[PDB]
């Protein structure tokens, strides 16, 4: 519902603002996902390059938020898994490898 | 004007004056004392008064702009002393700044001034002197409005002639307060000048010389404030040198509400509360609902939303009104190392010792707590306590016995015998008037120790990290832990399935 | 006479109202005093105070103001009503304005004050100037006595004069003024004028001059007031020749300088009347 | 926004990065002339982890979105001097010009 908010009120902004988001505008879902701010790993599920070291995109209708910004997870074991210590995945000290 | 513009702290000399009579304080008593008296304030208690401020710990998190000193010190202080006490500051200015302007050009501005007497307000010619005013009306009209038309120049013209002329009759009222006091006639005024320029100007200019000069701005007083005002700010651009972050109060528009809420929902109602944009709702701190300055001192508290704020973008709740101003004094410390972060207040229960002990001594070394033994340290206090219950209703019922039997008769005599040996069987059966009462006092004693323990050690929080083993189960003994809310931040019990045999 | 009421530290704490910085370095003082009327007999606290600048103390009980002048500082007071059958005093360096109207001061005496751009005395015991100089009162440039017992003008020794007022007084005629260039105020409406002759147009600066409910009735006043400098506006309604409007209109035949008159600016078929009126006047002036 | 930069700042909602008005992009390139506010030149801000970053152009903007780490990685700008010249010629034409 807080996704829906600011959406909102981003409609009323684009409307405002600028024509680009007119040729933007396909897709409600879409853009709404877009717009989404999202973990380090953005598309990708961490403990997967984490254990692996692979890359893979985390389902998107996961749906975990943390620091602000939002995670997907290959699996829901992944997130089950995640959930019980999340801190650990993050990138703590340098970017993502 | 420049602190205004920055909204960073400051010296300012009226500001201190001013926090000193507003904050009641004893200080500020003299203060009043003073005026009363019909006494001068003196520039040496100022500048002492100035010092302690640059020195106060809001000041020495925010820093500071100062102008304040140096001033006038040589007719009795040296103005050296200002110099050096700057120098001495931990403090000294990474930014400086200085206003040139013409000595004549510098009077005239001087002779600009008047005060309006009943508010006190100082004021410029161009509000004082209506004749300024009408030049200036002179210079408006004589500038044909590029960019309008006829009707908007007749209407704009004929709205500002009621307005001036409205304000020609404020002024005339005004003029009933003008006053041009006596250090604005211009021979103080020149003598105030030459005495600055040899004084202040050969110091400074060594003041200056000291400086990175590329740090150092240098601005005209022949101008606009709004000029130098900006020019400031791009200076600052060019020092690539932020403020100080400032505490922003998240209490409702006007309102007072229940936040006495659920702790997710109310987390999410503050952070949407104020907003500047969507998306961008403020960070949470990492302690959620706590209250990090109890914290710090080691009382867990969670705080009130009204008594919640947001600093660095992230989220604070304080447990009161007092916390809110003392936290808004300086962040700084309650952060900083070691960090927020928990002592212990706990107790353990299960059977026996069986490494449970152990688990608390381990627990105490990772936090560098320390761990009571209730058997070992409470029960023989405790137990000697009641000792001295037994021993005070022994004495006290053997001297009514003797004085009352008397009234010799003594511990001897048979009736006084079975009353004293009935009434210690009652005193037996009896207790302590309420024993529990001195088992918490104990816990309190025993926490004063561990207090002054955990100060010591390099984290130095007020409060004890302490763990009891040991504790007897009693329901209403452990509501009067409730009553004197001596509790534990955290108990833990010990279960099993089957070890019950292994 | 009243109860003795002397000054109360109390009513000073009440009483000292803003806070300035003064002197050579950051030192600090209260500059205004708020005081009217505490039905005050006695002030001799005030002797500490003395780095005060403002003071009101109006319809108080006070009948002396010996400690006024060892106050130094102060700029300005207000002390009307209160019971000073004069005022005199020694020459004050820093008072910049005063009022004392109300008050029983009978006189002009004893006042020098060179700081003082201007006073009030309206409403006071006073008949007619009691000493007056400007090489004394360097900076007084207005005063007002209206309601006072003003018999008339002489005496008034002060080219600094902007402005003067006098209305609701026993005024009979000028004396003195015809010499004050530089003034360009004076009221005199409800008064006992009974004469015009042409008062000095060397009072050159007299934009406005108010001269309403008085004694004139010779209309030809007006034509005696023909050579006078740039007074713009004119009051005089409530004079026994006003008793005729023609007045107003005679009035601009005679003085076409002149450019008000009581509640009518000239308007334009007023002034070309008049002018016509003067045109015809001047061109049989020239046949006579 | 403008407005969103400005408010973030004095709030403190982001961190000002090392470079401040500096755009990363010309300054790892090499270049070492300061970018000026115009009603053609405005400032291009974005956001980025907990710093602001701030970009002189769509190209150099579009640039630093590709990859902000490449320039993140090179070494922190210091203060400058200003510059002073003078210039002297024939008449006004050319030197002027």
């Amino acid at each position: 519902e807080e996704e829906a908010e600011d959406y909102q009120a981003e409609t009323e902004i684009d409307e405002e603002q600028e024509e680009e988001e007119e040729e933007e505008e396909e897709g409600e879902e879409k853009i709404k996902e877009k717009r989404r701010h999202m973990g380090d790993t953005k598309h990708f599920c961490p403990v997967v390059l984490k254990e692996n070291f692979v890359l893979q995109p985390g389902n998107p209708d996961e749906a975990v938020k943390y620091r602000e910004k939002i995670y997907y997870f290959s699996s829901t074991e992944a997130k089950e898994k995640f959930l019980e210590h999340p801190e650990d995945y993050v990138s703590q000290n340098e970017p993502l490898k | 004007n420049i602190a205004q513009a920055w909204k960073c702290i400051r010296v300012e000399a009226l500001s201190v004056l001013e926090e000193h009579i507003a904050a009641e304080k004893e200080t500020g008593a003299m203060l009043q004392s003073l005026l009363v008296s019909g006494h001068s304030i003196p520039d040496e208690l100022v500048t002492k008064l100035i010092l302690e401020k640059i020195k106060s710990p809001e000041v020495a998190h925010f820093g500071y702009i100062l102008t304040e000193m140096p001033s006038l010190a040589q007719d009795n202080m040296t103005s050296l002393k200002q110099i050096e006490l700057v120098k001495n500051l931990e403090l000294q200015p990474d930014i400086i700044i200085n206003i040139k302007c013409s000595d004549y050009d510098l009077c005239q501005r001087t002779c600009g001034q008047r005060q309006h007497s009943t508010t006190g307000y100082v004021y410029t010619r161009e509000q004082w002197d209506p004749e300024i005013i009408e030049s200036r009306r002179r210079k408006k009209r004589d500038f044909p409005k590029e960019g309008k038309s006829e009707e908007e120049e007749e209407e704009e013209e004929q709205e500002e002639e009621e307005a001036f002329i409205a304000e020609m009759q404020m002024v005339a009222e005004i003029l009933q307060h003008l006053v041009q006091r006596p250090e604005d006639y211009l021979e103080n005024v020149e003598i105030t000048v030459k005495l600055y320029k040899e004084l202040l100007l050969s110091a400074l200019e060594e003041v200056m010389a000291e400086h990175n000069p590329q740090y150092l701005i240098e601005l005209d007083g022949n101008k606009s404030p709004e000029e130098l005002f900006m020019t400031v700010i791009e200076r600052l651009k060019y020092l690539n040198v932020r403020r100080a972050a400032v505490i922003t109060k998240l209490q409702g528009t006007e309102e007072e509400m229940t936040d006495i809420i659920d702790t997710e929902e109310l987390f999410r109602t503050v952070s949407s509360y104020k907003l500047i944009a969507p998306r961008y709702r403020w960070y949470r701190s990492k302690w959620a609902r706590s209250c990090p300055v109890s914290l710090k001192d080691g009382n867990i508290y969670s705080g009130a939303a009204d008594y919640t704020v947001s600093f660095l973008g992230k989220m604070y709740c304080l447990s009161s009104e007092e916390t809110l101003k003392l936290f808004s004094l300086n962040p700084r410390p309650f952060l900083l190392p070691p960090m927020p972060l928990p002592p212990c207040k706990v107790f353990i229960f299960g059977p026996e010792h069986i490494g449970k002990t152990t688990l608390a001594n381990l627990i105490a070394e990772h936090f560098k707590a320390k761990v009571i033994d209730y058997a070992k340290l409470v029960q023989p206090r405790f137990d000697s306590a009641r000792e001295k219950l037994i021993k005070d209703t022994i004495t006290e019922a053997t001297n009514t016995a003797i004085k009352v039997v008397q009234q010799e008769v003594t511990e001897n005599h048979p009736e006084v015998f079975a009353i004293l040996e009935d009434t210690l069987r009652h005193a037996k059966e009896l207790n302590f008037e309420q024993p529990h009462d001195k088992q918490a006092e104990i816990l309190e004693e025993v926490i004063k120790e561990t207090e002054d323990n955990k100060n010591r050690f390099p984290g130095a929080p007020k409060h004890g990290g302490w763990i009891v083993e040991n504790f007897p189960l009693v329901r209403e003994l452990w509501l009067s832990l409730i009553e004197k809310a001596l509790l534990p931040d955290l108990v833990v019990y010990l279960s099993d399935a089957e070890s019950n045999g292994k | 006479e009243w109860l003795p009421t002397p000054i109360t530290e109390a009513m000073m704490k009440e009483g000292l109202s803003l806070l300035c910085k003064i002197g050579s370095g950051l030192a600090h003082a209260y500059i205004k005093l708020e005081a009217k009327d505490r039905d005050l007999t006695d002030i001799s606290l005030l002797r500490s105070y003395i780095h005060l600048r403002y003071v009101d103390i109006s319809e108080n009980h006070i009948t002396d103001i010996s400690p006024l002048n060892s106050l130094t500082h102060l700029l300005w007071l207000k002390a009307d009503g209160n019971q000073l059958r004069s005022a005199r005093m020694n020459e004050l360096p820093y008072l910049q304005i005063a009022s004392f109207s109300y008050n029983q001061i009978i006189d002009t005496e004893g006042i020098f004050h060179p700081r003082l751009g201007s006073l009030d005395l309206k409403g006071n015991r006073i008949h007619q100037v009691t000493g007056l100089d400007p090489e004394r009162l360097s900076s007084l440039h207005t005063l007002e006595l209206r309601g006072n017992q003003l018999e008339s003008t002489k005496g008034i020794y002060l080219p600094k004069l902007k402005n003067l007022y006098l209305a609701q007084n026993l005024l009979k005629k000028v004396e003195g003024l015809e010499n004050l260039s530089n003034l360009t105020t004076l009221h005199l409406r409800d008064n006992q004028i009974e004469t015009l002759n042409g008062f000095s147009q060397e009072m050159k600066s007299l934009q406005y001059l108010n001269l309403r409910s008085n004694m004139i009735s010779d209309l030809a006043e007006l034509a005696k007031l023909r050579d006078l400098p740039k007074l713009r506006a004119l009051v005089l309604l409530d004079n026994p020749c006003a008793d005729e409007t023609d007045y107003r209109q005679e009035a601009l035949v005679q003085m076409a300088h002149l450019e008000r008159l009581d509640k009518e600016f000239y308007e334009d078929d007023d002034r070309a009347e008049a002018e016509e009126i003067r045109q015809r006047l001047k061109e049989e002036q020239d046949q006579d | 926004s403008s407005h969103l930069a400005h408010k973030m700042l004095s709030y403190t909602y982001k961190h000002m990065s090392s470079f401040g008005y500096w755009d990363p992009v010309k300054l790892s390139e090499g270049e070492t002339i300061k970018p000026v506010e115009n009603a053609e030149n405005p400032l291009n801000p974005v956001i980025h982890r907990h710093y602001i970053y701030f970009l002189s152009n769509k190209q150099t903007k579009e640039k630093f979105m590709m990859n902000p780490i490449k320039y993140i990685r090179q070494p922190k700008p210091k203060a400058t001097m200003p510059v002073r010249i003078m210039i002297v010629g024939p008449p006004k034409s050319g030197k002027t010009t």
